């Protein structure tokens, strides 16, 4: 996630790595897998 | 984690049908007999776990003959034990 | 080769590298070559002009400068030339092109193409846009 | 970071830190400050967090900066996942999802028929609502904020007699209310908003000039599958104290609409003028066929599409019905129960229709095989017009379709002759597309913006049903004739050559493997009066459509430079 | 213990022409209908690989090298029949009359399947349920039928024989047999004839991943009736002695040895 709101660049990395963030459905039900936890 | 190898062996008597074991040379206390006119098929049972397992040894003792000279009628008085290839393991 | 070059931007190219002639025998050192270069618009990194001097000792010429030029010039326009040489191909220009259409002007290129090299070229591929032409013809 | 230690830190420290708790227990001291908490949810929350944001930092000075690019970020990857599950919907069930979806309608409104910057928030919308279509529902009320904009929306047809919130607003709406199907809440003061809705439809296609669009007018029959003023005496008004067996629904046209119709399709009603509401209403009668099981009233259900088969049996002229067409889907599923045993005329009326179409693309065909003058002006009067009759044909072929999946048992059971009919004059495409009529395989407009697509697909389910009333016994002549054929002997020409064959010769193998089952099976006739016509039937037929199956189903590294 | 499939012998293989049966169901268990290459290894459930081409009725699954959605769950009366075309090498299925369309609608997607050495019509039955076959020795019992066949070029399997198909089955009760030389993970060979050891049979395996193994219950091959050094002693006893030797590595623990 990180900066989900900063370089407003439209030609940003933002834009094109916009897929990358779409490469997350290999995890199923999983929205219990862990706690919660940072830093 | 034993580093030596455990030897069994089995005796059986013919006229008899009495059947013993021995461990390492030393008998063990068990012992078994049978009915007259029965068969029997060498066997043994195994979980593996090891690269190598176990190892069918077809040897005889200070007196006693092999199991070579015991199947075959025209073996049956040649003490020189024999592996024919009729002897093959079932799974 | 550099013969891709017109004799206007060689011209311009004379005139940079006089303008800074260091006591009129055409030789340069390392940091000043930086600054010429800069001086009418192109702006890159340091690794290339890091490598020019690999490819040619602290002595730079007017011949090894144009040649470096034209040879990182000459790249961008080869790949820049597949793209506006089809242009007259299609009709708009966008990229679409009836195949019927090329059977009787893609003979008359002036290479003197006859009907069957076009037969093989066009058979071992509807309309086709500019890129699969040039996964097509450069191979 | 923590979170991404290798399996060997987060197994050994863990045990160097879950054990000192465990210390920290012995003698009392305890220091203290698998739910499903759901990352999805918290994901949800995450965007909660955004969604109570959202119109809380932009429409405060949008309906009066970089936080205006995690939208054009978030909205996109929404797309995505929730079209890649797609099963939430199934064990873990929360309501939670359920509020993002209206949490964000509400962020959705504010100019729910214009807005601003991007539309593809309605196609996200679009995404969403496939996941919905006990507690169940709860704190929302979006059906009755639903009869907000719509209510006046009626009155928009008679402010023209809202631009696009009968596009957007009626796109999830449209889409929803057909999407449902599967599960049904109830009906709460939704039929109120209905009615205000259907009977300001069905009255506003009287409004002309400015007719609007026939979309929401098919979104009322989306909608069609709710419940039970035109004439809700104690159903509207007079309902307002606080829903059994009340025997009146959609009565107030039950026999009147029937008598309507049958009165529309007495008349000739060839015209746009014709229908008109019926045209963007009737199709929602249809839809009355659900909650009346099958059709109790099965002769209505045999009558309605007939009546507007004969609709479709007055035939269009030109243009005409160009976008009067796309209501078939709805016709694909009122031959359901379709018990039209019956027939005979209807099925006549399906065969001289298109006995009639294959002599009007017969009369153009020719008007094509036979001018041959040199002249390209023909193109506008032969071909183009071809066209016309073409995209006509695309529309009666996809009604037969669905009528032979089911009229199939009993008819190649028993007998035939009926099904005969149908089969003799199933030489359509045979005679156009089969027939060497580039112009009839000219369908391109039809082909694309209306391979295997109908026309002659249509006869493969038949064609069994054709050979099924041939050789009882003794084909072989066929092949023969499939031979004949195959060397172009006209037509008749070859029968002639045909009625010189011997006889049929069958006396060895197969036989009593095959025609003895024929010879229980047929009893029907046995002469010298089928000869050829019943044997040429499915000759030259099967034999172009062989054809169609058949054979119809350099340069170095530098002068290759060069040519660039 | 599990499944008891059912097949035809295997010198009706057939490699050319137009064939059918259909099959009969009662229950609404779990049926596997199809047809199978005639190197039909038993324990091991069918479809699952290469071996046999099959339909799955329950869930409306079709297995080969793996499931696929194909179809629609049963009902009572379940009358089911296997179409085959050897000549565009191609397999369909039909349900009461009635072709079942692929996912996107095709004709049951089993298509480009080589020869080889035949085909066999098979069948096997889960736990309970009970199945009919109907190899068409006789056509009017052949129900349905006529709608499909006739027009368009089939006859069933058996159309034309005076004594009906015999069949197989698998047993489950085991029987010993010798080793094949291509199992896996098992290895066996003889030692030697040396002086000092006497003759000697051992073993070997795949210690690794991929797999793993049980308990192998093995036995040698032959027997020993019970009867109804000096040079004397020797021959006149009647006594015999074999041996085995555990290796390092192998726990007595879960080794036995003996008769049987």
């Amino acid at each position: 996630g990180v900066t989900s709101e900063e370089e407003l660049h439209l030609t940003r990395k933002l834009f094109w790595g916009i897929f990358d963030s779409l490469a997350h459905k290999k995890y199923d039900q999983e929205l219990y897998r862990m706690a919660m936890p940072c830093l | 984690i034993s580093h030596t190898d455990l030897v069994i062996g089995c005796l059986v008597d013919l006229a008899t049908g009495l059947m013993t074991f021995t461990a390492n040379g030393k008998e063990s206390n068990t012992f078994f007999q049978v009915e007259p006119n029965t068969k029997l098929f060498p066997a043994v049972f195994v979980l593996p776990t090891h690269q190598n397992v176990i190892q069918f040894e077809l040897g005889k003792q200070k007196n006693i003959m092999p199991l070579s000279a015991a199947m075959f009628l025209s073996e049956r008085k040649n003490p020189a034990p024999q592996c024919p290839p009729r002897l093959e393991v079932q799974m | 080769m550099a013969d891709q070059l017109t004799e206007e931007q060689i011209a311009e190219f004379k005139e940079a590298f006089s303008l800074f002639d260091k006591d009129g025998d055409g030789t340069i050192t390392t940091k000043a070559l930086g600054t010429v270069m800069r001086s009418l618009g192109q702006n890159p990194t340091e690794a290339e002009l890091q490598d020019m001097i690999n490819e040619v000792n602290g002595t730079i010429d007017f011949p090894a400068f144009l040649t470096m030029m034209a040879r990182k010039m000459k790249d961008t326009d080869s790949e820049e030339e597949i793209r506006e040489a089809f242009r007259v191909f299609d009709k708009d220009g966008n990229g679409y092109i009836s195949a019927a259409a090329l059977r009787h002007v893609m003979t008359n290129l002036g290479e003197k193409l006859t009907d069957e090299e076009v037969d093989e070229m066009i058979r071992e591929a509807g309309q086709v846009n500019y890129e699969a032409f040039v996964q097509m013809m450069t191979a | 970071p923590y979170d991404t230690l290798t399996a060997k830190e987060k197994a050994r420290d863990r045990e160097k830190a879950q054990e000192l708790l465990k210390f920290l227990q012995m003698n009392g001291y305890a220091v203290t400050r698998l739910d499903t908490s759901s990352i999805e949810k918290r994901f949800a929350f995450g965007f909660l967090q955004q969604l109570l944001r959202w119109m809380d930092i932009s429409q405060e000075f949008i309906a009066h900066i970089k936080f205006f690019a995690k939208i054009l970020l978030p909205l996109i990857n929404q797309y995505f996942t929730n079209h890649c599950l797609y099963f939430l919907s199934t064990p873990a069930k929360v309501l939670g999802s359920g509020g993002h979806a209206s949490n964000k309608e509400k962020e959705m409104i504010t100019s729910l028929f214009c807005k601003l910057a991007a539309l593809v928030r309605h196609r996200v919308s679009l995404f969403g609502t496939d996941a919905p279509a006990v507690a169940l529902l709860p704190v929302l009320t979006t059906l009755f904020q639903h009869i907000a904009q719509h209510q006046f929306g009626d009155d928009v047809i008679l402010d023209d007699v809202c631009s696009i919130y009968s596009l957007g607003t009626t796109k999830n709406t449209y889409v929803e209310k057909l999407r449902p199907a599967l599960g049904e809440c109830l009906a709460r003061l939704a039929a109120a908003m209905p009615v205000a809705f259907l009977e300001p439809q069905l009255n506003e296609y009287n409004a002309c000039s400015v007719y609007t669009t026939k979309s929401p007018r098919e979104r009322a029959i989306l909608g069609l599958p709710n419940s039970v003023p035109d004439i809700p005496v104690l159903d509207r008004l007079m309902a307002d104290i606080g829903a059994r067996y009340t025997e009146m629904p959609h009565v107030i046209e039950i026999t009147l609409p029937m008598l309507c119709s049958y009165l529309p399709r007495w008349w000739e009603r060839g015209p746009e003028a014709p229908p008109p509401a019926l045209p963007a209403g009737a199709p929602p009668p249809c839809t009355a066929v659900t909650s009346d099981h099958l059709n109790s009233l099965l002769g209505n259900i045999l009558r309605i599409i007939v009546n507007n088969l004969g609709i479709d049996e007055a035939t269009w002229m030109k243009r005409l019905a160009v976008f009067a067409q796309p209501i078939v889907s709805r016709a694909r599923p009122e031959l359901l129960h379709s018990h039209f045993i019956p027939t005979i005329g209807r099925l006549r009326k399906r065969a001289g229709k298109v006995v009639a179409e294959e002599e009007q693309l017969r009369l153009e065909a020719k008007a094509e095989a036979e001018e041959g003058e040199l002249l390209v002006r023909d193109e506008f009067s032969v071909l183009c017009r071809d066209l016309y009759a073409l995209y006509p044909l695309l529309i009666r072929y996809v009604d037969n379709n669905r009528a032979h999946w089911l009229t199939e048992p009993n008819a190649n059971a028993e007998e035939l002759f009926r099904m005969v009919g149908e089969i003799f004059i199933y030489w359509s495409k045979s005679h156009n597309f089969k027939r060497e009529e580039q112009n009839f395989v000219v369908q391109n407009e039809i082909n694309n913006m209306s391979v295997a697509t109908l026309k002659k697909m249509l006869p493969i389910g038949l064609n069994m049903c054709a050979p099924t009333d041939q050789d009882l016994i003794m084909l072989a002549k066929t092949r023969y004739a499939l031979k004949d054929t195959d060397e172009e002997v006209r037509e008749f020409l070859q029968n002639n050559l045909h009625l010189q064959g011997k006889v049929e010769g069958s006396p060895s193998l197969r036989w009593q493997m095959a025609l003895y089952r024929g010879l229980p099976g047929r009893e029907e006739d046995a002469d010298d009066p089928e000869k050829i016509v019943r044997r040429v039937q499915e000759v030259s037929a099967v034999l172009y459509h062989l054809e169609q199956t058949e054979h119809p189903y350099l340069l170095s590294k530098q002068r290759r430079r060069a040519v660039v | 213990d599990r499944v008891r499939i059912f097949r035809a012998e295997k010198s009706y293989t057939v490699q050319s022409g137009r064939w059918y049966f259909e099959f009969e169901a009662v229950t609404t268990g779990e049926m596997r209908v199809g047809w199978a290459r005639p190197e039909l290894r038993p324990d091991v459930e069918l479809g699952a690989d290469e071996l046999a081409y099959v339909f799955n009725g329950h869930r409306g699954q079709r297995w080969h090298l793996g499931s696929e959605p194909f179809g629609r769950p049963w009902q009572s009366g379940d009358v089911v029949g296997c179409m085959i075309d050897l000549t565009e090498n191609t397999i369909i299925f039909t349900l009461n009359g009635e072709v079942l369309m692929s996912d996107s609608g095709s004709e049951t997607a089993f298509r480009e399947i080589e020869i080889g050495d035949g085909f066999l019509p098979v069948c096997s039955l889960g736990p309970g349920q009970v199945g009919h076959l109907n190899l068409g020795q006789d056509v009017s019992s052949l129900r349905f039928f006529a709608i499909c066949g006739l027009q368009e070029g089939f006859e069933p399997f058996a159309i034309n024989m005076q004594r009906p198909v015999t069949t197989w089955f698998s047993k489950s009760l085991p029987q010993f047999e010798p080793v094949p030389p291509e199992h896996p993970h098992y290895e066996v060979a003889r030692m030697d004839g040396t002086v000092d050891t006497p003759p000697c049979l051992r073993l070997a395996h795949r210690t690794w991943g991929s797999q793993n193994s049980l308990v192998e219950m093995l036995f040698l091959r032959l027997s020993l009736p019970v009867q109804f050094d000096d040079p004397e002693i020797i021959l006149n006893t009647t006594t015999y002695y074999y041996s085995v030797r555990v290796f390092a590595g192998q726990e007595p623990s879960c080794v036995w040895v003996g008769w049987v």
